[PDB]
């Protein structure tokens, strides 16, 4: 993933909140979809994925520990 | 085709013959330490979380990230759920491995309803996670503010409350 400052359409949201974003807000595009930085983090923990890697269980992304933890 | 999956998909005639047979324990969790009543809860299968509570199951199992049956109805915004656990003496700030009460997911997740029914029932809003984070500010702003409000006339302290447990100064 990587992060961008967002000058991008007014329709634009946040793939996990479907908020919307402001001019030069600092967000994460992760293949192709966009994040807050407060909403690119394991729907766990709800903190930061180590090195950019999360696992994905029924649409949700969890980082190493808690994908081990409750679903690998 | 095990009772985990007869409760994921709420397949009550086979739950209940489950159950039927004594020896089976309802109690008992599957692979990373879900019970029945997890995912029953979990996947929102009300007639079956109904069957499981009122043949004894306990209330407040949890599985190997200590989740609860109540954490995850209120993550995944089963509003009826959350109410029948509550009624049947769930701890509303339970707490898992993170730090993490059933209000911390119903706002993460914009489960509005959800978290306004909590913090009717009295859940509170300012117990940080392990990580310094109240469950409110999992929320969005319009949320965030509301139930702020609303535990405020509920006569709830708005004091933010470090994380601690018995086990957290050595
Ligand atoms: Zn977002
Ligand atoms: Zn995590």
């Amino acid at each position: 993933s990587e992060n961008l400052y967002f000058q991008g359409s007014a329709s634009a949201t946040c793939e996990r909140c479907k908020g919307g974003f402001a001019p030069a807000e600092k967000i994460v595009n992760s293949n192709g979809e966009l994040y807050h930085e407060q909403c690119f983090v394991c729907a766990q923990c709800f903190q930061q994925f180590p090195e950019g890697l999360f696992y994905e269980f029924e649409g949700r992304k969890y980082c190493e520990h808690d994908f081990q933890m409750l679903f690998a | 085709d095990d009772i985990f999956t007869q409760c994921r998909e709420g397949n009550a005639v086979a739950v209940r013959l489950w159950l039927d047979n004594t020896e089976n324990d309802l109690n008992q969790g599957d692979d990373h330490g879900f019970s029945p009543l997890h995912w029953a809860c979990r996947e929102g299968r009300s007639a079956v979380v109904e069957m499981l509570i009122m043949r004894g199951a306990r209330i407040n199992v949890m599985n190997r990230g200590d989740d609860t049956p109540l954490h995850l109805a209120a993550s995944h915004g089963h509003r009826d759920i959350v109410q029948k656990l509550l009624q049947y003496k769930a701890d509303i700030n339970a707490v898992n491995e993170h730090g993490n009460v059933p209000l911390h997911y119903a706002c993460f997740w914009g489960q509005d309803q959800v978290a306004e029914d909590l913090v009717a029932n009295g859940a509170l809003v300012s117990i940080c996670n392990k990580y310094g984070e109240m469950p409110v500010d999992k929320a969005k702003a319009p949320l965030r503010e509301l139930l702020r409000e609303r535990a405020e006339k509920m006569g709830q302290n708005l004091n933010r409350i470090p994380y601690k447990d018995t086990f957290w100064k050595g």
